[PDB]
């Protein structure tokens, strides 16, 4: 991922009153994936054959 | 005068002590039934998954 000029200028402080970026700002990256699974229902119990 | 009646024989009190099994009657609880056993997944393909 490539960052942004707004982010690199707001990383440091220097903003005026009610600007939000008057103080140093740091960011974190989060990644979420969604996948499939198979559930077996027999013998009064369940589980993942492939896990 | 009639002869008095009372216990005369001392009986047979076998020495030492005997045993009883002292086993739970049904045993339905305290024990699972090979299913819903926590920490293990019965519905799993054999370990050929890492093969």
């Amino acid at each position: 991922v490539t960052m942004s000029p707004e982010s690199v200028v707001a990383a440091a402080g220097g903003g005026n009153n009610n600007s939000g970026y008057n103080e140093p700002q740091r960011f974190a990256l989060v990644v979420i994936a969604v996948n499939h699974n198979v559930i077996r229902i027999m013998n009064g119990s369940m589980g993942f054959p492939i896990l | 005068k009639r002869r008095p009646h009372a216990q005369n024989h001392a009986g047979y009190k076998i020495k030492y002590c005997k045993q009883v099994p002292l086993i739970p009657l049904h045993g339905g609880d305290y024990i699972l039934n090979h299913w819903e056993t926590r920490g293990v997944d019965r519905m799993r393909i054999p370990g050929i998954q890492h093969a």
